[PDB]
DNA sequence: TGCCAGAGAATGTCGGGGAGCCGAGGAGAGATAGCT
RNA sequence: UCGUAACAGCCGAGGUUGUGAAUUGCUUUCAAAAAUUUUGAAAAGCAAUUCACAAUAAGGAUUAUUCCGUUGUGAAAACAUUCAAGGCGGGGCAACUCGCCUU
DNA sequence: AGCTATCTCTCCTCGGCTCCCCGACATTCTCTGGCATCCTTCC
C-alpha cells in the first residue's frame, strides 16, 4: 500500500502522530485496553 | 477504526466580556451599639470587563479641508517625535502645513535626505536656525508633531473629556461574526466590535444584533473554535437535521473558526492539528495557503463555507445538541 | 464646584474646574495677578524679557512661601501641587 | 415547500397538560421550527400571566427561550391594518384573529396550524386553515 | 430635539366624551405628531371592541387613518423581550406597560406620556415618563 | 410599476409600500402634477406646519412634479406653463436644459428638491389644508 | 405628434483580492571583562 | 527522589488626549487701504516651545486614610475572599508591623 | 598575561500593513424611439 511520507526538506520537525487530534484518542484507547497483565509483563517485573 | 473516524473533536471555549463585580471592602459598622471595621459586599449591580478594551495609544480627532474623507471613516492625530524616519512621503502626513512647508524646506536645504536632515544635530540645527526656512518669521521651536491618519477609531467614553480621545480595538478582541439571512435567500456577512458588544450585554441583550440595517434575520453568529458544517453541493439543505449519525462523511465536513476580520471568518478542518507543511509565501506551496488559513473548503469542489455553513453546538464529550421532542417538553416544565 | 455632603471632596459632574482661573461670561481670568506682577518685575530684574506664562507664578509663591507670606488660595495651591509629585521612596536592600 | 405558522392554542396546548394527546400532539408540531406572528406571542404571554398566574420574570424568560430555540418570530408588516380591512369583507372572524391571518398571509405563510378557526377554507386563496388535532 | 411617544390612555381620553379639558390635551398631544408602540395600536383595537362595543369595520378604518396621517407607528423593535426582562429586573410594572416601555426606549424615545406611571420617574436613565394631563 | 401598484390595490393595500426593504419608514409619494414645496437652505423644517403665512417666497418656492424614471424625479416651478425657449439639440441652449425641466431648483442655489422637499396638498380653489385641532376632533367625532 | 420613459455616455467611488514592503522575535558571530 | 513556583503587596517618573494661558507660525474667508497686482485687520481650521490642571482601560461603590474593573467557576447576572480570644516578646518618638506560648 | 561565558552586532523568515489595479456600480446629463392600415353603419 502506498504509506504517508514527507520529503527531507519538509521532514524537520515532523510527526505522524502531531498532525491530528485524535491521536489523543488513539492514545487513550491504547492505554485503556492494556490490562494490569500487559503493564506488569512491559515492565519486566518479572524479568528477575 | 470505526470509533476514531467516527470522533468530533470538542474545543473549550471562553466568550466572557462583561461578569459580575467581586467587591469586599472593609468599612465600619454599628453592631450591638459598637462600630467595628469588617468587609463588606459591594451593593447594586457591577460589572467587569473581561477582555483588554482598546489600544493603549490615544489619538485625536482633527478635520483638514484639505484631505479627502471617505465615508464612514474617521480621520484622527497623534504626537510623534522627529526623526529620521520622516521622508518626503511622511512630511505629508503631517497637520500642520507650516511646519510642513519649513520641514520641507530644510530636508532640501541637506539634500533631501533625512538620516543628517533628522539626525539629533539637524533637528538642532533646524531648530537653531528656524528663522531661514520660516520665510524669515519668527517660530516656536519643533520637537515633536502631531501626524494624521486616517482609519475607524472610537472615543474612550463619554463622561468628561473622554469623548475626545479616540483609540482602536485590542488586538485578538475581534471575536464575533454575524451572519444574517433576507427573506430572498441571500447570506449578509458582518463583524461585531467588542465595545457595542459590551454595550449590548450591559444592557441585558444578546451578544449580536439579531438584525441587521437591511432588516435580515440572524441566522447565527461565531466565535473563534466553533464548528460549521458544510452540505455537499447536491445536499442543498435548510437545517438537515439528523445530527444523532453522521457518517464518515458527515464527519469529515465540519470545520472550524478561528480567524475573522472585516467580512472574512477562516477555517480549519476541525480535525486538523498540525499542517504537514507550513506555508511559505516565497515558494506558495504548503498544505494550506497564505495565513494557513482558507476561506473555503480544502476538496476540490473550492466552496466557501461562509455561503452554506450551518453552526453546530457541541457539548464537551463529543455529541451534537440539537432540538428534540423531549427538551421542549422539559423547556416547559421549568416554568410550572 | 465641589461637592462637599455626599461624594466627600469630588468634583462635581461634569465639571473642570482651574483653581487659578475664574469665568465670567466664558471668559478666562487669572487669580494671583498680584504674584504675577511680583514675578514679572522679578524677572525683569533678571533681565529676561516679557510676556511669561501666566501659570508660572506657582514657582514665585513657593520660592516666596519660605521667607515671606503668601495667600490663603496661593497655599492651597501650592499644597494641592505638592501632592502630584511626591518623590521617590527608596526602601531597604538598596544604596544608590 | 409550503410555510407553516401557528396560533396561541398551540403553545397553550404545548404548555398546559390538562388534555396530553393534544400536548403531544402541539409539541410534535413544535418540532418543525414553525414561523409565528408577534400577536401571537403577546397573547401567550397575556394567557400566561392572567390565566395561569406565572410571574412576570419566568413568562419573559420561557418567551425568549421559545424565540430563541423552538419556534421563529415574524417581523410585524405595515400592511397589517389594510389588508385587516379587506380581508373582512369576506370573512366573519374575529378582529384579532383577522389581525393573525393578515400577518400570517403578508409574510407568504401557507398553513395557519389552528384550532378555533374552523379549520378547512381557504383564506383569500393564500392560505389555509388547518386543525392538527384532528 | 427629542423624540415623544404615547399611551393607550392618550387616546382613549382623546376618544371619551366625558373629560372635555383630558380630551384637549390629548388632542393638543396629537397635534405635535407623536409616535406610537404597535403594542399600544393593538390595546387600543381591543379595548374599541370591547369597552365601546364599536364595530370591527369602523375600527379598522380609525385606525388606518390615524397611523396614516395622526401618529407615525413605531417598528417593532427585535430586542423588546430580552430587553423588557433587563428592564424588568428593578422597576415593578405590569408586564404590558414593561413591554410598552422597553420597546418605546428601543427606538430612542425620550419622553413618554401616560399616566398609568410613576410621574416623572426615569427608567433606566434613557426615558422620562410624564404625565401631560396634570 | 403599475403592476405593483394594480395588485397592491387589487389586495385593498396602499398603492405605493409603507415601508421598502432597505428599513426606511414611507415619508410620501409623489404624483404627476403633485404639489412639494422646498424649503430655504438656512431654515430647517420639520414641524413647521403652519400654512396660512404665504408670503411672495414661499409661495414662490412650490414646485410641481412633471414626470418620473427610476429614482430619477423631474419638477416644474409651479407657475411655469409654458417655457420661454425649449431645448434644441443643435445650439444645445434651453430654458430648463434637455429634459425641459430641472431635478433641482430653478434658482441659482440648485438644491436637490427630493432631499428636502415637503408634499403639499390643496382643495380646487388653491387653498393649502393641514391638519387643524378642529380636524383631529372629528376625524373620530365622525366614528362616534 | 410632442413628450415620456429609458437607453446611452462620462465620470467618480469603492470592495477586494493579489503585490510589495516591512516591523519583529530570534539565531550565527564576535569584542570583551570576569575569571584563572 | 520529588517538589517552588505561583500568587500577591507598598511606591516612582514620564507619555498621550483635552482645558486654560504667554509667544510666535501656515492656510482660508468680507474688505480696511494702494495705484489688474499687494499690503492687511478680524475670525475659523491646524500647530509649535513652555507652565498649570483634568482623564488615563467603559463604569460602579464608599467616606475607610477601603476599593471593585484584563484570573477562574458557570446562568443562579450567582460567586471566590476574612474568621474568637490572652499574654509573652523583637522593632518603631509615633501610626503600626513581626514571631512564640495556651483553648 | 590567557580562557571563557555573558553581553552585543548583525541577518533572517513570519505576521502584519499598506499599495494596487480592476472591475462594478452610483450620479448627471443627453439622445432616442414610439403599432400601422380599414371599409361600411353614420347621419
Ligand atoms: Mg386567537
Ligand atoms: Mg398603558
Amino acid at each position: 500500500k502506498f504509506l504517508p511520507t514527507v520529503p527531507i526538506e519538509f521532514s524537520k520537525g515532523f510527526s505522524k502522530k502531531r498532525i491530528d487530534h485524535r491521536h489523543h484518542a488513539l492514545d487513550a484507547l491504547v492505554i485503556a485496553c492494556a490490562t494490569t497483565d500487559h503493564v506488569n509483563l512491559l515492565n519486566n517485573q518479572s524479568a528477575k | 477504526k470505526h470509533n476514531l473516524e467516527s470522533i468530533i473533536v470538542s474545543f473549550k471555549q471562553n466568550l466572557r466580556v462583561i461578569n459580575k463585580a467581586t467587591n469586599y471592602y472593609e468599612k465600619y459598622v454599628e453592631k450591638d451599639g459598637t462600630k467595628n471595621k469588617e468587609r463588606v459586599e459591594q451593593a447594586g449591580t457591577n460589572w467587569a470587563i473581561r477582555k483588554p478594551m482598546h489600544k493603549d495609544t490615544v489619538s485625536g480627532k482633527v478635520d483638514l479641508p484639505w484631505v479627502k474623507v471617505p465615508k464612514g471613516k474617521i480621520l484622527t492625530a497623534t504626537r510623534k517625535s522627529l526623526d529620521s524616519s520622516f521622508d518626503l512621503k511622511s512630511i505629508g502626513s503631517i497637520t500642520d502645513t507650516g511646519i510642513q512647508k519649513i520641514l520641507k524646506n530644510y530636508l532640501a536645504f541637506k539634500d533631501g535626505n533625512p538620516e543628517l536632515a533628522f539626525s539629533p544635530e539637524g533637528i538642532d540645527d533646524l531648530n537653531k536656525n528656524i528663522e531661514k526656512y520660516n520665510d524669515g518669521k519668527p517660530h516656536q521651536p519643533i520637537n515633536k508633531v502631531r501626524v494624521f491618519e486616517l482609519g475607524s477609531k472610537f472615543q474612550v467614553g463619554q463622561t468628561g473629556n473622554k469623548k475626545g480621545k479616540y483609540v482602536e480595538a485590542a488586538k485578538g478582541t475581534n471575536l464575533f461574526f454575524a451572519v444574517y439571512e433576507d427573506e430572498k435567500g441571500k447570506r449578509s456577512y458582518e463583524t461585531i466590535p467588542l465595545n457595542e458588544v459590551i454595550e449590548r450585554q450591559k444592557q441585558g441583550l444578546t451578544s449580536v444584533p439579531l438584525e441587521n440595517e437591511k432588516g435580515s434575520r440572524l441566522l447565527f453568529d461565531l466565535s473563534p473554535n466553533d464548528l460549521v458544517y458544510v452540505p455537499e453541493i447536491d445536499e442543498n439543505i435548510d437545517s438537515n437535521f439528523v445530527f444523532s449519525n453522521l457518517n464518515k462523511e458527515k464527519i469529515s465536513r465540519i470545520y472550524k473558526v478561528e480567524k475573522t476580520s472585516g467580512t472574512e471568518c477562516y477555517f480549519v478542518r476541525q480535525d486538523i492539528a498540525y499542517l504537514i507543511k507550513q506555508y511559505d509565501a516565497k515558494t506558495k506551496i504548503g498544505e494550506l495557503e497564505s495565513q494557513n488559513k482558507l476561506q473555503v473548503t480544502m476538496t476540490d469542489d473550492r466552496i466557501r463555507i461562509t455561503d452554506t455553513c450551518v453552526k453546530i453546538n457541541c457539548d464537551r464529550l463529543g455529541n451534537i445538541n440539537f432540538i428534540t421532542k423531549e427538551k421542549i417538553k422539559q423547556i416547559f416544565n421549568e416554568f410550572r | 464646584q465641589i461637592d462637599f455632603e455626599k461624594r466627600l471632596g469630588k468634583f462635581k459632574v461634569e465639571t473642570e474646574p482651574k483653581l487659578v482661573w475664574k469665568n465670567t461670561d466664558g471668559q478666562f481670568s487669572f487669580l494671583f495677578q498680584n504674584s504675577f506682577n511680583e514675578m514679572l518685575e522679578d524677572f525683569k530684574a533678571a533681565g529676561q524679557e516679557l510676556k511669561i506664562p501666566y501659570d508660572w507664578t506657582i514657582y514665585h509663591l513657593r520660592k516666596k512661601a519660605i521667607s515671606q507670606k503668601i495667600e490663603k488660595e496661593e497655599l492651597a495651591w501650592i499644597l494641592l501641587n505638592f501632592n502630584h509629585k511626591r518623590g521617590y521612596y527608596q526602601l531597604r536592600g538598596e544604596d544608590f | 415547500l409550503d410555510k407553516i405558522a401557528i396560533d396561541t392554542n398551540i403553545l397553550l396546548y404545548a404548555y398546559d397538560n390538562r388534555d396530553l394527546d393534544k400536548q403531544d400532539r402541539a409539541v410534535e408540531i413544535l418540532l418543525k421550527k414553525p414561523f409565528v406572528t408577534q400577536l401571537v406571542v403577546f397573547e401567550f404571554i397575556k394567557v400566561l400571566e392572567r390565566r395561569f398566574k406565572m410571574d412576570k420574570k419566568e413568562i419573559t424568560k420561557l418567551t425568549i427561550k421559545l424565540l430563541k430555540e423552538v419556534i421563529i418570530p415574524l417581523s410585524l408588516h405595515r400592511d397589517i391594518y389594510n389588508y385587516s380591512q379587506f380581508l373582512l369583507q369576506r370573512y366573519n372572524f374575529g378582529l384579532s384573529d383577522i389581525l393573525v391571518l393578515s400577518d400570517s398571509i403578508l409574510n407568504n405563510c401557507t398553513i395557519l396550524l389552528s384550532e378555533d378557526m374552523c379549520n378547512g377554507m381557504i383564506v383569500d386563496k393564500k392560505l389555509k386553515i388547518v386543525n392538527p388535532f384532528l
